[PDB]
């Protein structure tokens, strides 16, 4: 049930609401007001899966695919097996989501430690409204939404990117990969920084920060810090997310055509315009 | 506001940190830089020293060499005008040798001779620099971490340009060094393999380099929400447990049911990032040599 | 086919790998506990580790976990349910008893030390060489509170020689004595410090140190574990 040190801190109080109708755990789980109001969203969502899943005929889920609504509907309602399902289905997404990061507001305010995962989990959300909400109310379409299932979202994808080419192209495609592949090898390191320095070479005495510090410096001549690279991690991480939206927002609402055809702006930039040679001219 | 600790609200600085001794041989270490106010409000603010010494030089020249090699290129083609150079700068590339070349090194350099030598030193910079990377761990009784997860990111980088080229029969299946040049190397090698996606050690990596995104979003936040009870400290958190490391731990815990440890979750962080270089590698290696068509495998499995 | 191969290769490693490391954040806080303190029955699919040891540098001994886990102080709560999960409510003055948001723990009572043996923090009138080099220096600040009503006045900094970082500010009281607050707890501004968590007359509750020229790790978690309570504590 309790890790051994935890019951010091299982006291009464932070709930946001209901007082402390909710207020108690289920195992190791925190229940709270929130935790039942995700707990009836995602339930409620799996039970439309399961009815869709009827409706196409299978109950395999590499099969299972709950479309939104075709193109024609605009952006109004729709019969659930065509596109309806998915519009309810969303709703219980969204519903839990935003469920689950209240409750981890309250989880916050119980311990006395500070906000930054359940903010951190907003930037997810955000990305996901993206997709599913902000850019298809901005077509004008529920039908530019993905679809839910494990291979044909993938589809979505494919197929979304080569509607404007190589997708490589996409300026702010192009920063989000950056903070990606940053986030990864700052993680790689920090990881490896740590864990060397508490496991020396065998026999060894546990190493001090000051190691760590100076094993950078030795390294590449500069060390950001123990509370720095904590900080670092969560930057770059919000970021590649925050250039994912953005990167999304913009394909196929204020600009629509081929993502390399954007790149002309610079090679038309009059001083090179016109001259010869190079590759273009 | 309630102090977010995402930047220093008062920077203190006292003298240049020369670093721990160990048995490293100080006659190598350079001299403490400057500082920075700048830096110092997100992290360090000292600048330096560093510890060149003998390899760190064959990497950091063979590294220059690499580059230059093809910058010049670039200049070659860019009629050496430098509007044209500024210009197309994304669109020039220096391209491997043809087919026919196969794997020999005969290619003349307008035809991939050029991209041969520039490939040897990055070969040597790289690699050099790996040992450098091993090096200062060990003259500071270090575990050597650090080297290991560098080298799943070799290992991946060794595939594409140097091993399944051998496997495929020429050096034309690498990849040319340009900005737009690569991406299209890559949107190219999916056409050719049958889509990607089809290819499991591919959505697997994909996994992984999400993962790295939402793990060290997390222990990020984790940290700083937990930085009034002194979190950062990790290493000692690991050595004497405080109220830093059970708050932290007990979020998850009420949160999803498990959690970590001070000194596990590190171990999460470093593995969960390794294998996005450690899966994405066998995957590409796989694509033409053995595998054809990821869809077409995707059907049978044989 | 290989592939075919690879991939069952990889997802029986990927098994493997999840397994070792569950275990491994398994090294603290288990075997699992009862309310009541007792070895629960359920502990989960996965066992405990082989133990292993951490050598602390200079002499300060040697750590094994897992190891014999012991709160080692006086726990104020009472349940206020006849059965599990529920929350305990604080006996005594919660802020006073070190519980809840207010909670501490008993670590050593040594201070850590750089990697040369010498303390990790001083007051910065004892650190020979380290100055404010950017942003408003608070050394003269008078201290505000949650109540919006003064407190005292910043005194020095207490700081971080190895990572050179400002920890603690060293406030006077009006009874002459001094204190230390979070640096991550105050909020700097242009003509005074202002403290949220904490009103008042709960600053002179906040532990106190023995030298006064140096702070133990039991004595930070204290001090901390004391001004995180004051958010929910603080209230009245
Ligand atoms: C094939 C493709 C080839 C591609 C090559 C890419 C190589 C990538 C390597 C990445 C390594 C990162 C590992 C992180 C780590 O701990 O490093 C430190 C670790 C110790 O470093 P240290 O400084 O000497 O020690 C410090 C302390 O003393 C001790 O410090 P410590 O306690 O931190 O270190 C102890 C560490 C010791 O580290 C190791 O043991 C590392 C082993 C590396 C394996 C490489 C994986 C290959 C992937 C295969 C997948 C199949 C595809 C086909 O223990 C572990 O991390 C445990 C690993 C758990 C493995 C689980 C295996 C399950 C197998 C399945 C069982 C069946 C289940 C039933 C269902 O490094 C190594 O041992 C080196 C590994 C190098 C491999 C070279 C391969 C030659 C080619
Ligand atoms: C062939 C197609 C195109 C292409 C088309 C696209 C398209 C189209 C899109 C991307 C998007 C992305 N592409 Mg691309 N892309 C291409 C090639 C690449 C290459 C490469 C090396 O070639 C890379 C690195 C990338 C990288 C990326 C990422 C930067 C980005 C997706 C991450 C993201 O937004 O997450 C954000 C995270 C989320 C949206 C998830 C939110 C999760 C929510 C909050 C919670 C879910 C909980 C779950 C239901 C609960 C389970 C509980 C159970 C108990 C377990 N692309 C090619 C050229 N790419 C996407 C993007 O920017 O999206 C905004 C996008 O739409
Ligand atoms: C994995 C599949 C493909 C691939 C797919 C992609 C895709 C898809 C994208 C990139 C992009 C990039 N790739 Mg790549 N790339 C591959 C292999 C490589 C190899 C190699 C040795 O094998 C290298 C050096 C690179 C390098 C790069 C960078 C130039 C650029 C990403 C910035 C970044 O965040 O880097 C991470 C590393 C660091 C932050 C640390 C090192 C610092 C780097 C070297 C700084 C680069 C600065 C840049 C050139 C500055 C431009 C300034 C101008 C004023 C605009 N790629 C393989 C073959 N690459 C992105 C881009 O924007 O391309 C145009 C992009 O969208
Ligand atoms: C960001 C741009 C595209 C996109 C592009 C891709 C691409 C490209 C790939 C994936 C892949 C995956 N995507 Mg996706 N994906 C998108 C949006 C989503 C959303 C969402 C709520 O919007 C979800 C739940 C997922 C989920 C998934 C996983 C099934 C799978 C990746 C494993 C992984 O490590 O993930 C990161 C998360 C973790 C490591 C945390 C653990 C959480 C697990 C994985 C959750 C599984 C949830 C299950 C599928 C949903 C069950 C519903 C029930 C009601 C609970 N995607 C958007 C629309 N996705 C990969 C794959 O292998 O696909 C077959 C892959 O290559
Ligand atoms: C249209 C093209 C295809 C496609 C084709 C490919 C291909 C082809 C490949 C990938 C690969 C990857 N793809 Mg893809 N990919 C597509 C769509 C996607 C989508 C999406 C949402 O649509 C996503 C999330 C991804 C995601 C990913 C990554 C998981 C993976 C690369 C990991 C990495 O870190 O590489 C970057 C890291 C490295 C290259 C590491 C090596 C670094 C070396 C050692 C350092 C050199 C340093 C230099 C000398 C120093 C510079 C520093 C100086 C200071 C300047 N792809 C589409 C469908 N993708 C790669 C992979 O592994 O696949 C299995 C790969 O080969
Ligand atoms: C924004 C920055 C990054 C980030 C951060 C992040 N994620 C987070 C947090 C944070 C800070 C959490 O605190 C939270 C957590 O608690 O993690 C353990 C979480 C989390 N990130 C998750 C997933 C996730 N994050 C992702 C990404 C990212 N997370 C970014 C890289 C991705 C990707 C890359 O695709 C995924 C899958 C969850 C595991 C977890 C939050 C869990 C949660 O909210 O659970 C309760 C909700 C349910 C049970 C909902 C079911 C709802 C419906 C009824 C059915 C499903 C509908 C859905 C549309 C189906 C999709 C099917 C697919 C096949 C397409
Ligand atoms: C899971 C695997 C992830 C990973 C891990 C990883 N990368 C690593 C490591 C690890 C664990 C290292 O230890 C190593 C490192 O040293 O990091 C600091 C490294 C490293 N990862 C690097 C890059 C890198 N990693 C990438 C990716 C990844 N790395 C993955 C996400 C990518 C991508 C996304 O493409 C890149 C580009 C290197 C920076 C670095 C290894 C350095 C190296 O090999 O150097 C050889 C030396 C040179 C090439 C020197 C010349 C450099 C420039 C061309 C010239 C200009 C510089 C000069 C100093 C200017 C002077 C100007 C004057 C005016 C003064
Ligand atoms: C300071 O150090 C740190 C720690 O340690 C001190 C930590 O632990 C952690 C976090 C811990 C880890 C162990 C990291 C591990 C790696 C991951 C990649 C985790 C993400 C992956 C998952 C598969 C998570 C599984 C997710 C869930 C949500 C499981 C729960 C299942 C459900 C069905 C939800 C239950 C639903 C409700 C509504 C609860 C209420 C109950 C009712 C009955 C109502 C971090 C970041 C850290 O930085
Ligand atoms: C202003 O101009 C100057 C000249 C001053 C400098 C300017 C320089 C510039 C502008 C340089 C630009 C270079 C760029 C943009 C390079 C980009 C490279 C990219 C995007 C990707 C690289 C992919 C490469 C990988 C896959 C390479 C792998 C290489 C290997 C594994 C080694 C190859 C090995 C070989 C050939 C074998 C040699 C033989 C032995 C002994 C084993
Ligand atoms: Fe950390």
């Amino acid at each position: 049930a309790l890790l051994s040190f935890e019951r010091k801190y299982r006291v009464p109080g932070g709930t946001l609401v209901g007082g402390n109708l909710f207020d108690f755990w289920v195992g190791p789980f925190y229940v709270g007001f929130f935790g039942v109001a995700t707990f009836f969203f995602a339930a409620l969502g799996i039970i439309l899966i399961a009815w869709s899943a009827v409706l196409q005929g299978t109950w395999n889920p590499q099969l299972i695919s709950v479309y939104p609504p075709a193109l024609e509907y605009g952006l109004g309602g729709a019969p659930l097996a065509k596109g309806g399902l998915w519009q309810i289905i969303t709703i219980c997404a969204t519903g839990a989501f935003v469920s689950w990061a209240l409750r981890e507001v309250e989880i916050c305010r119980k311990l006395g430690i500070g906000y930054h995962i359940p903010f951190a989990f907003a930037f997810a959300i955000l990305a996901y409204l993206t997709l599913v909400l902000f850019r298809p109310v901005m077509m004008g379409a529920w039908g530019y939404a993905f679809p839910y299932g494990i291979w044909t979202h993938l589809d979505w994808v494919s197929n979304t990117g080569y509607t404007y080419g190589n997708f490589h192209y996409n300026p702010a495609h192009m920063i989000a990969i950056s903070f990606f592949f940053t986030n990864a090898l700052a993680l790689a390191l920090h990881g490896a920084l740590v864990l060397s320095a508490a496991n020396p070479e065998k026999g060894k005495e546990m190493r001090t920060p000051d190691h760590e510090d100076t094993f950078f410096r030795d390294l590449v001549g500069y060390s950001i810090g123990t509370l720095g690279i904590h900080r670092l991690g969560l930057l770059l991480s919000l970021s590649a997310v925050f250039f994912s939206a953005l990167c999304m927002i913009i394909t196929g609402t204020i600009w629509f055509d081929q993502w390399v055809d954007w790149w002309q702006w610079w090679v038309k930039l009059p001083w090179w315009a016109n001259i010869p040679g190079g590759i273009n001219g | 506001a309630e102090y977010q600790n995402i930047f220093s609200q008062v920077q203190v600085r006292g003298p240049a940190d020369l670093g721990m001794t160990e048995d490293v041989n100080l006659a190598n270490r350079s001299g403490v830089g400057p500082f920075s106010t700048l830096l110092g409000w997100f992290g360090n603010a000292q600048l330096g020293p560093i510890y060149l010494g003998s390899l760190g030089v064959l990497s950091l020249f063979s590294g220059l060499m690499w580059f230059f090699t093809i910058g010049i290129w670039f200049w070659k083609q860019a009629g050496w005008n430098p509007a044209v150079f500024l210009r197309d700068l994304f669109f020039f590339s220096l391209e491997p040798p043809a087919p026919e070349y196969g794997l020999s090194f005969a290619a003349p350099l307008k035809e991939g001779g050029l991209w041969l030598i520039a490939s040897f030193f990055m070969f040597v910079a790289v690699w050099s620099w790996w040992g450098r990377t091993y090096l200062r761990a060990q003259a500071l009784g270090m575990g050597k971490h650090t080297a290991w997860a560098f080298l799943s990111a070799i290992w991946l980088w060794m595939v594409l340009g140097f091993i399944r080229p051998i496997l495929m029969g020429s050096w034309s299946e690498a990849v040319p060094y340009g900005i737009f040049s690569h991406l299209d190397w890559t949107n190219n090698f999916s056409l050719v393999h049958g889509n990607l996606f089809y290819n499991p050690f591919h959505g697997l990596s994909i996994a992984f380099l999400y993962g790295s995104a939402l793990l060290f979003a997390m222990h990020g936040a984790t940290i700083l929400a937990v930085s009034r009870f002194g979190g950062e400290r990790e290493l000692e958190q690991i050595a004497d447990r405080g109220t830093a490391a059970e708050r932290a731990a007990l979020f998850w815990r009420w949160t999803m049911g498990f959690n970590a440890t001070m000194e596990g979750i590190h171990r999460w962080a470093i593995w969960m990032a390794v294998l996005v270089t450690l899966t994405g590698g066998i995957g590409i290696l796989l694509s033409g040599t053995v595998v054809d068509n990821w869809y077409v495998w995707g059907q049978n499995h044989g | 086919d290989l592939a075919s191969l690879a991939i069952y290769s990889f997802w029986i490693f990927l098994a493997g790998l999840i397994y070792y490391l569950q275990t491994e954040n398994m090294r603290e806080g288990y075997p699992l506990e009862n309310e009541d303190g007792t070895p629960a029955a359920n502990q989960g699919p996965f066992p405990l580790p082989k133990p292993k040891t951490f050598i602390l540098p200079h002499g300060r001994g040697t750590l094994t976990v897992p190891g014999p886990e012991s709160e080692d102080r006086p726990i104020a709560l009472a349940r206020t349910a006849v059965s599990e999960g529920f929350p305990h409510a604080p006996t005594g003055d919660p802020m006073k008893d070190g519980v809840g948001p207010a909670s501490w723990v008993a670590r050593r009572d040594l201070p850590e030390l750089d990697g040369h043996g010498h303390n990790k923090i001083k007051p910065m009138k004892a650190a020979a060489g380290f100055h404010v080099s950017a942003g408003k220096n608070p050394i003269g600040l008078p201290v505000r509170g949650c109540d919006l009503e003064i407190a005292g006045k910043v005194v020095d900094i207490w700081v971080d020689i190895p990572e050179q970082m400002a920890r603690f500010l060293e406030v006077e009281l009006k009874d002459g004595s001094t204190r230390l607050l979070p640096m991550q707890m105050v909020k700097v501004q242009s003509n005074r410090v202002h403290v949220n968590a904490l009103s008042s007359d709960l600053f002179a509750g906040i532990p106190t140190i023995k030298s006064p020229t140096e702070v133990t790790l039991l004595e930070e978690d204290k001090i901390c574990g004391y001004v995180a309570g004051g958010l929910m504590y603080a209230a009245p």
